[PDB]
């Protein structure tokens, strides 16, 4: 990331990756406070996903994963267009989707 | 490592010196700084010495640290033609021109390429400077609010990944709290608090500038003066 | 703090000063300051007894010596002397000698690969950074009497800030995930 | 306006120049373009001039026009680590080199935030270029077959 | 197209050329080209008399003047002299003079705020972009004789492509819905 | 090529030579070279009769005359003489006279503004760059017999390279695009 | 201020004056000034009684003695005498004696290695810097009566400016960071 810069690295992985997974909620199988405040790649990754979606190409790569209930946000709704997998129950289906 | 900074304020120079002392003592890292080699700068000149350091770092694959503050952005704007050329109180006694501006113009030719951003580490003391002070040139590269991410900075210097499959790498002494507890860390903390207090007391410090505990004896950076 | 003894060999304590007439008053005080602080200053006014035997030989004696540190006293008249002293209406002998010394300094500077090992420009009160000869601007320019501590450090050949030896490396820790 | 382009073909340079002429004369708009500004680029340098222009456009809310083409697509692939270093004849021979990469470096940091698309305009000449040549990140913004 | 007069004042037609000895022949050809095209070129080999009177004064005369444009002839030996080690300079005086001129150019460049208004690097047949001094890499690097037309335009301080004055705003038509 | 005839007036054809005994034979060869080519060379060994009437008068005749070109034959013993002739030998008369001539040349050089109009240093085969007095290093330093053609050109006051008359500015062409 | 008395032995209080007729009027006043201040001035006009016994012996008595300081009174006619006294005029015995004294001073100056230990050139009112013989331009040139106090200081062999004794090098203080 330091060599390329996050944006170029993000795009490189986006094109290179066979599959892409978006996680929108924390796990429930283990209890945590969510802490363990700074700029992150989520907004940029969302913009690149929107570009791909408007291209309507490589839609198969994108997969949405959640454990706790997804929040009520527009970006998540946009990501909802991709296949969903509730790993609390959908472990095998998600594994098959990847394979 | 080579530290590039704008001498925005004598207290800011104090902060930089404390940071260099911390790197030398607690981090075992050798620091190339203008204040420490004014003999070489006098012999060769700002541009000659700067070119030597830049070429040496690139050849040795060593990292160059950029300390961003209000002065750095002021000089960047001056280069872009949107501010009067900065004549800082601290650079007045140094050779012709400006060391930071010369260093930057020596850096920009590297940014024509898409992957030279590794050799530069962009850091700013969050308590006395804000992310808005980092030149737009370095936005493409990861930024580090110093001492809030310094452990990452030291990994960048050592060229080590902080995370790996199923395991994590940490440096005990350089961790935030351990940094605070470290001897040199206390000196850096005191200098930063002093500069922050001065900034709070004088909002227009930069315009005016424009024109403690003890380590074991002999272990830190020592300031000499004749009687 | 702590005190460090100055162990500079005496031969390195020698200093030579070049100036112009406008600065002569301040240069006298500057030499007082240097002599009081142990530096052997060689300026024409005090050397006139020996300098009078052969002026050119006297100048060449200090210009040859590599260990002698030369202090250039900048001032508005200094630039005029080192650039067009002979163009004046009358012949200023001191102006011509200053110009000759400046030429010898420049020649030595070029011979060394444009490395300024022993020329210390000093801006005197009525001087401006523009009056500094261009080639001297490539090194530290001190302003007298504002930076006299730094001038003493430079003459002693000591750095104001001295770094300690490279310290030990920190502890590296591994934490499983 | 500030126009950004890749020197794919000498004819393409003429296309850009005459498009700038059309903007100046017919559209009554002032165009900032490296070809017209080679003097200032020399005085300040590539990166400095690019930064100055980007800052001007952002400060004044003035728009930036991107002329995507085959060369832009190739340089984008090179940026993504999936393309050989493009060495177009015009850029390879000109003293300037490739300024498009510098413009990208100065532009990409913007898109970390959602509202940056307002400043930029993406354009492509349908007759000589296709919408597919547009870089992926710009793809999110509305496109215009010029 | 149509022809038009050239209106550069004669005082701005002064050009100074700095080079290394390895490019002497091509440099002479280049000076011929410039003189034939009407530019008053200053080069050491052609002005050897006034230069012989005083070399350093001669170099300073052209380095001081802001109106003079300086053309830097790049070559493998140029970077070896100006940036290379001094040990090789023990065998060449012209190398020392080129190094001094390079230092003065750097001093001017920084003094002008790191903006290159009048230093025009040129690549000669046996030269590569790697040989260009770093601070010069920040601006246009021409090649000889390939880009002699661009070099002439630059020396004339003209721009190859020039825009017309901004035209009137277009007419806007309104239609109801 | 083509042939040209120099208009050098006869009065400008006088040359004076100062040297050291370590290069007497080479200086005789050099004087042969100059006399053959039409320059009236004044040297002590040949002017013995007139020089014998009054040595100092003979030296002053050529030192006072501005039009006479003086050639300085550098060699290891020349620097030794012009530095410490009296302090190293049992009254070496030639050494003392060479030192006196050197001092007079230096005085004239300084009084002129440190500009060298008629002092031509020549390195003799056993000499080195280090043996040239520093003030003479600021001008062209020829080597004998390597540069004898250049020495002849310097004496003739003819430039080795001639630039053609400068042409007018190139006509400006405009082509719409 | 505080008063100091020179410890100059009586043997060093001898002074010899050489001049030309045009400046004899001012030379008499100069001798008055020197005598009133305790220096034993030897000049032909007062020595005429002893000088008449043997003129050449009288001149040689002062030319031999290294301890006697010779004051050269420069006037427009002095340069004329020391250059062309015998031929530029009908026999002027005083001019010939002045020329002889000048030649003897020059011979001593050359033998000593071109170092001027005891010749004091003094410009007189109708004189100018051009009238000083060149070899005398390598030392202090006083102007009468402007610099008469400096002339007295030179004769007393005292320093016009006294430097304080050199102190010890400054102890270097250390303040940790």
């Amino acid at each position: 990331i330091a060599e390329m810069g996050p944006v170029q690295w993000l795009a490189t992985q986006k094109k290179a990756a066979d599959k892409v997974v978006f996680l929108l909620s924390n796990d429930v199988n283990s209890v945590c406070d969510g802490t363990c405040n700074s700029q992150d790649l989520f907004p940029l990754a969302f913009n690149l996903f929107c570009s791909d979606l408007r291209s309507q190409i490589h839609l198969h790569k994108y997969v949405v994963v959640y454990f706790r209930e997804i929040d009520t946000k527009d970006d998540y709704n946009a990501l909802s267009v991709c296949p969903k997998y509730h790993l609390m129950k959908d472990a095998t289906a998600f594994c098959a989707e990847l394979l | 490592v080579w530290i590039i900074y704008s001498a925005d304020h004598p207290l800011y120079v104090d902060v930089v010196l404390k940071f260099a002392q911390f790197l030398l003592t607690a981090c075992g890292t050798e620091v190339a700084l203008d204040l420490l080699e004014e003999q070489a700068i006098s012999e060769a000149g700002v541009m000659t010495w700067v070119g030597r350091q830049k070429q040496e770092m690139v050849e040795s694959n060593s990292k160059i640290i950029v300390l961003c503050s209000r002065g750095t952005r002021a000089k960047w704007q001056a280069l872009l033609g949107r501010g009067a050329p900065v004549r800082l109180r601290c650079d007045h006694g140094k050779p012709v021109g400006d060391l930071f501006t010369a260093a930057m113009n020596m850096i920009l030719p590297d940014f024509k390429r898409p992957a030279c951003f590794g050799t530069y580490v962009v850091c700013y003391f969050s308590e006395v400077s804000c992310d808005g002070d980092v030149p737009d040139l370095f936005g493409a590269a990861p930024r580090y609010p110093l001492m809030d991410r310094f452990e990452e900075v030291y990994f960048r210097i050592q060229d080590l990944e902080m995370f790996q499959p199923g395991r994590m790498h940490r440096v005990g002494e350089l961790s935030g709290d351990n940094y605070l507890r470290s001897p040199g860390g206390r000196q850096l903390r005191a200098a930063l608090d002093r500069f922050r207090d001065w900034q709070v007391r004088c909002p227009d410090w930069f315009e005016c500038e424009n024109l403690e505990p003890l380590l074991p004896p002999g272990t830190g950076i020592v300031k000499r003066a004749p009687l | 703090g702590t005190l460090k003894t100055s162990n500079l060999p005496e031969e390195l304590r020698k200093v030579f000063i070049t100036y112009s007439m406008d600065t002569a008053m301040e240069v006298v005080k500057f030499v007082n300051f240097l002599l009081v602080n142990g530096f052997q200053t060689a300026i024409d006014i005090f050397e006139d007894r020996i300098r009078g035997i052969d002026i050119i030989k006297w100048m060449e004696r200090y210009l040859r010596d590599k260990t002698v540190m030369i202090i250039v006293a900048i001032s508005p008249k200094y630039k005029q002397d080192v650039e067009g002293a002979e163009s004046q209406l009358d012949e200023d002998e001191h102006g011509l000698h200053t110009k000759y010394i400046h030429r010898m300094m420049q020649i030595e500077f070029i011979k060394q690969g444009s490395m300024n090992f022993r020329f210390i420009p000093v801006l005197f009160p009525n001087a401006k950074k523009e009056h500094v000869p261009t080639w001297l601007q490539n090194t530290h320019v001190y302003s007298w009497p504002k930076n006299k501590k730094n001038i003493l450090l430079r003459l002693l050949r000591e750095e104001e800030f001295v770094a300690p030896p490279r310290g030990p490396l920190p502890t590296l820790q591994v934490v499983p995930l």
